[PDB]
RNA sequence: UAAUUGCGAUAACGAACGAGACCUUAACCUACUAAAUAGUGGUGCUAGCAUUUGCUGGUUAUCCACUUCUUAGAGGGACUA
């Protein structure tokens, strides 16, 4: 199974109608040349570590 | 181990177990294994406690929560149903019983079994109910490691309590049962079920 | 917001305006100095003023102020 | 030869301590044997009072307070010293009590 | 009744004072009850 | 050919400013330090290039910050002057307060005991220079300062105490004063300072006075002649002065660093400024106290970052 | 006059006074041994100041403990804190300083409440 | 800027009361200055069990010292350092 490892490097803020999901810029761990735009449902800090499945998916803005 | 005789002497089994560098009476934290890098620093428990009963004031800082013992954390997440609220002695004894079962379940390291359960039962990616205009579709998010561990311990304790209700089995046996069906995920546990379904609807919704 | 009431800011302004010499970066000496130079009716408000003259004293050693 | 125990009760600590230090120094400056002004715990009598006067708005609550302080001094003196000291020390706010027995 | 304003109602019958709450709140400062907290 | 001071490491165990230092003669391994953590620490030093071994004792007993301290010539007692309007006499061994000196009406800023350890002077912020026995009894009340009394010192006799018992004080009324404690009266009025005098010290022989303060003017007087000598410009504020036991050096504690002057031949020997990590230049810790060792080879310095930094004299090419 | 050292210990309005004197080596809370505590689970907590620095440190001192206020847990924490405190204070006044400081180092390394009381005082209900 | 709270620009420049603030409270003080109407330790009188020191008590005055715990204060303390 494809377990992608992520590294929350930059916190962008909070989105969603409810205002809960964090917009986050991710430095890929295994291949450090990939920087993904990811959404997180949970409390995140800087230099964190996520576990994604589709590293080629990006997220502009949330309603 | 060089024993010491006082006037009122400490029982020999205590002295022996703790001067043999054993952190409980039947277990040790020096043998604990984490699989992902995301769980390493959010599950971390390297201080030996004999009771899994700490006056933790970690509810004052959000990340500070991740430095409170995971066995004490699963212990306080046992205490969920409204009738058992405000009873930590019950949960601690029950966890000690569970550990007495995972040993006699042909598993040499109950602590690594639990940690591997926590590693296996935390959902990688999830969904959120984002607007989209009335008919709210579900955006595939990627849940945090902190909430991964949270949701893990949650699904575990809840599945186990939901199983141990209205059946003769004691809570420790369905908690060991859950933690072992989830230690190495078998799709016979509640937590692996729900994790796989959350990641499945997260997959279908992207 | 811990915004210092106008009495503290004004008294800091004046105290540094005529007594720049004897004040340093330290609150502990600015305090007893605020006891020996001024007559403040309370210890709390004197700690207020002397502490703000401490912060301001830390701001004037770097550049020229509007005073 | 009378061995007497005195007990003060007051809400204002300044008047109570005025009377206490007065009796202390006045009792030692004419040579008497005494146990110094022992200080009983200040009992804080509180009264819970509803915020709602007129039945408008939800029910939230409040509290009133009183601080009551009590002291005691033990002495040995004749009849005249006790009479005179009791007459001279009378103050408002402070309530003095003179007991003679030791049982 | 409240020994101040002819009121059967509001009576603080405690400690033998028997003032209704409205009048007792006013006479509170003259009795000895003051606002601390 | 130079005589170089080298940073030998750091002594840290305080929570507040190291406001005073005092060395010993009986045991040159002992250092007493009074701080703004309301405690005094006595150290037994093991001199290595980075760290110094054992921190012996703590002396908790002062309600407010401890300002000044002094040891005895054997190293058995301590004398601490605090902001709690009191002084104390400790045992450097156990920490036992042998006596509490209670008399002042404000913060005691300085203390020093005489040569034979029998007369204890004290200067405070209530413009009072009190003189006590070793039993806690005030036998003198020397008033005269119209502002603060920042420092009181006993001058080292040279004629083996030939009935002349003199003490020198530095007021914030911009004056130095010399008292004769044989009849308890003023003996000399040293006028010349333009701002607040922060410190003063008497030379080893007992004929020189060094007083400096906020003006940055290290003024030298002759006390045996009772006449003004001269003035050396130390630019920034000087908090503490001290004369070397052997050499003719004068190390001052300036708001920038630690300026070591020479008096014969006349030149600035050194300007000691230790490297600070992560601070602005208007945020760098300064020297608030300094003590010379028993042989003039070691210079201890109590700083404002709660750390006692030490220097040692070598000889260069 | 046997060399004695008295140190208290507080947890949530439960205090334990600990009298560490020089004896054969006996440890007792409320005239009963430390082996038999009321809570059987919290037991090991009252052991943790005895194990964290070695079991021999007690061969020279007889330790007393009396507990008032609180419940069972509050008083368990009270007596383990009173024990640790009494130990490092007897070692401060009687034994040398380095032993006492290695003892407070051993104590602080694991539980920083063994030497400092609980700083979560009961909240004023705020009317 | 939490604020019509200020800095600044300016046919506007003052000045008053609003806001704050005055007031009453909390948590640290092995440092003060102080105790049979609170308590601890030591000592005697005394009980039991072990006896090798020990263990658990009784004695509102047999005396002594303490306030480390309880308690009246004074200080301090914070000033967004
Ligand atoms: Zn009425």
């Amino acid at each position: 199974t494809p377990v992608t490892l992520a590294k929350v490097i930059k916190v962008l803020g909070r989105t969603g109608s409810r205002g809960g999901v964090t917009q986050v810029r991710v430095e890929f761990l295994e291949d450090t040349s990939r920087t993904i735009v990811r959404n997180v449902k949970g409390p995140v800090r800087e230099n964190d570590i996520l576990v994604l499945m589709e590293s080629e998916r990006e997220a502009r803005r949330l309603r | 181990f060089t024993p010491v005789v006082l006037a009122t002497p400490i029982p020999e089994e205590v002295q022996q177990a703790q001067t043999e560098i054993k952190l409980f009476n039947k277990w040790s934290f020096e043998e604990v294994e984490v699989k992902d890098a995301s769980l390493v620093d959010y599950v971390q428990v390297r201080q030996p406690i004999f009771v899994a009963h700490t006056a933790g004031r970690y509810a004052n800082k959000r990340f500070r929560k991740a430095q409170c013992p995971i066995i004490e954390r699963l212990t306080n997440s046992l205490m969920m149903n409204g009738r058992n609220n405000g009873k930590k002695l019950k949960a601690v004894r029950i966890i000690k019983h569970t550990l007495d079962i995972i040993n006699v379940l042909t598993d040499q390291n109950p602590i690594q079994v639990v940690v591997d359960a926590i590693t296996n039962t935390g959902p990688r990616e999830d969904t959120t109910r984002v607007g989209g205009g009335g008919a709210a579709r579900r955006q595939a998010v990627d849940v945090s490691p902190l909430r991964r561990v949270n949701q893990a311990i949650a699904l575990l304790t809840i599945g186990a309590r939901e199983a141990a209700f209205r059946n003769i089995k004691t809570i420790a046996e369905t908690l060991a049962e859950e933690l072992i069906n989830a230690a190495k995920g078998s799709s016979t546990s509640y937590a692996i079920k729900k994790k796989d379904e959350l990641e499945r609807v997260a997959k279908s919704n992207r | 917001g811990r915004v210092r009431t106008k009495t503290v800011k004004r008294a800091s302004k004046a105290l540094i305006e005529r007594y720049y010499p004897k004040l340093t970066l330290d609150f502990q000496t600015n305090k007893r100095l605020c006891d020996e130079i001024a007559t403040i009716q309370s210890k709390r408000l004197r700690n207020k003023i002397a502490g703000y003259t401490t912060h301001l004293m830390k701001r004037i050693q770097k550049g020229p102020v509007r005073g | 030869i009378i061995k007497i125990r005195i007990t003060l009760t007051s809400t204002k600590v300044k008047q109570l301590e005025n009377v206490s230090s007065n009796i202390v120094k006045n009792a030692e400056q004419h040579n008497l044997v005494k146990k110094g002004p022992v200080r009983l715990p200040t009992k804080v009598l509180k009264i819970s009072t509803r915020k709602t006067p007129n039945g408008e708005g939800s029910k939230t609550w409040e509290t009133y307070e009183m601080r009551i302080h009590k002291r005691y001094i033990d002495l040995e003196a004749p009849v005249q010293i006790v009479k005179r000291i009791t007459q001279i020390t009378i103050e408002p706010g402070v309530d003095v009590e003179v007991v003679v027995a030791s049982n | 009744q409240c020994r101040v304003c002819s009121s059967h109602t509001g009576l603080i019958r405690k400690y033998g004072l028997n003032i209704c709450r409205q009048c007792f709140r006013e006479k509170a400062n003259d009795i000895g009850f003051n606002k601390f907290r | 050919s130079n005589e170089v001071l080298v940073l030998r490491g750091t002594l840290e165990g305080h929570n507040g400013w190291v406001t005073s230092l005092a060395t010993s003669a009986g045991q040159p391994n002992l250092l007493l330090s009074a701080s703004r953590d309301k405690t005094l620490i006595s150290w037994k030093l093991t001199g290595d290039d980075q760290k110094f071994g054992v921190p012996v004792r703590s002396f908790k007993g002062h309600s407010h910050i401890v300002q000044d301290c002094t040891l005895t010539a054997d190293g058995a007692y301590a004398l601490s002057a605090s902001w709690d309007k009191t002084l104390r006499l400790w045992d450097v061994a156990t920490g036992e307060t042998y006596q509490r000196f209670v008399g002042h009406k404000s913060d005691v800023m300085s203390v020093d005991i005489d040569k034979k350890a029998s007369m204890i002077i004290s200067g405070s912020r209530d413009k009072t220079i009190k003189v006590w026995t070793i039993k806690g009894q005030c036998l003198a009340t020397l008033l005269g300062h119209n502002d603060w009394v920042s420092q009181v010192r006993v001058v080292p006799n040279e004629k083996a105490d030939d009935d002349s018992v003199t003490i020198i004080s530095a007021g914030n009324d911009k004056m130095v004063k010399a008292w004769n404690l044989n009849q308890f009266q003023i003996e000399a009025d040293f006028i010349g300072h333009n701002s607040n005098i922060n410190t003063l010290t008497a030379s080893p022989d007992g004929t020189l006075i060094a007083s400096a303060g906020k003006d940055g003017e290290i003024m030298l007087w002759n006390l045996a002649a009772k006449k003004a000598m001269y003035t050396l410009s130390a630019q920034d504020e000087v908090f503490s002065l001290a004369f070397s036991p052997n050499r003719y050096w004068l190390a001052a504690a300036t708001a920038t660093g630690i300026k070591v002057f020479s008096l014969d031949p006349q030149y600035l020997v050194d300007d000691l400024r230790p490297e600070f990590a992560g601070y602005s230049k208007a945020a760098e810790p300064h020297a608030v106290s300094l003590a010379w060792s028993a042989d003039g080879q070691t210079l201890f310095a109590g700083y404002t970052d709660n750390v006692i930094r030490v220097w040692q004299v070598m000889t260069a090419n | 006059a046997v060399p004695s050292v008295q140190t208290f210990g507080k947890k949530k309005s439960a205090t334990a006074v600990a009298h560490v004197k020089a004896g054969k080596g006996l440890i007792k809370v409320n005239g009963s041994p430390i082996t038999l505590v009321e809570p059987e689970i919290l037991r090991f907590k009252v052991y943790e100041p005895l194990l964290l620095v070695g079991l021999d440190k007690f061969s020279n001192i007889d330790i007393r403990v009396r507990v008032t206020g609180g419940g069972h847990v509050s008083q368990v924490y009270a007596i383990r804190q009173a024990i640790a405190k009494g130990l490092v204070a007897y070692h401060q006044k009687y034994v040398d300083e380095q032993s006492k400081n290695e003892l407070k180092k051993a104590f602080t390394s694991y539980d920083r409440t063994l030497l400092i009381a609980d700083s979560r005082r009961p909240e004023p209900k705020k009317f």
